[PDB]
């Protein structure tokens, strides 16, 4: 077995940021999204508070938003999982 | 011509008021909304300036709250008809 081409499964993204040298680095979020009670799970992060308060502001401004960009699907009624694969090392975000 | 039980259809609604002349009477608001450009067309009000002053200050305090009861409907590419029946011919509220 760094973007392949074609259309990536729904959760997935690439983001761009410079990590905690503050040297440039590509990160792919992945999200698994499950039926559930509204919990937000996260991994792969590398065990920065940063990254965990960044993502739990997102998924509260989610929850609070959720009319305007879902439209009429219930965040409350799906557990999500969020992990960050770092594709070259360079560093936590 | 002029309340039944059930919903009526939406934007159907009845109040009570004191008329102009200090009595209290019914009366049956009816609204109707289509695609448009957010603007409000009137009609049923006794021809009154008083109530089409409150039905613009109305139209314009929805328009300044739209965010906390549409919760992202978009007010502006929507037109609004609101129309009036006395039902007890009690004088224009």
């Amino acid at each position: 077995q760094l973007i392949p081409e074609g259309p990536a499964k729904p959760g997935f993204l690439y983001t761009i940021g410079l990590s905690n040298k503050g040297m440039p680095g590509l990160y792919r979020l992945e999200l698994q999204v499950t039926k559930g009670s509204g919990k937000l799970a996260t991994s792969g992060l590398w065990n920065s508070s940063s990254a965990k308060e960044q993502v739990k502001i997102a998924f509260d401004y989610f929850k609070a938003n959720a009319s305007r960009i879902s439209g009429g699907s219930k965040v409350m009624e799906h557990d999500f999982h969020l992990h960050v694969v770092e594709l070259q090392n360079t560093g936590p975000l | 011509q002029g309340i039944p039980e059930g919903p009526a259809k939406p934007g159907f609604l009845y109040t009570i008021g004191l008329s102009n002349k200090g009595m209290p009477g019914l009366y049956r608001l009816e609204l109707q909304v289509t695609k448009g450009s957010g603007k409000l067309a009137t009609s049923g009000l006794w021809n009154s300036s008083s109530a089409k002053e409150q039905v613009k200050i109305a139209f314009d305090y929805f328009k300044a709250n739209a965010s906390r009861i549409s919760g992202g409907s978009k007010v502006m590419e929507h037109d609004f008809h609101l129309h009036v029946v006395e039902l007890q011919n009690t004088g224009p509220l």
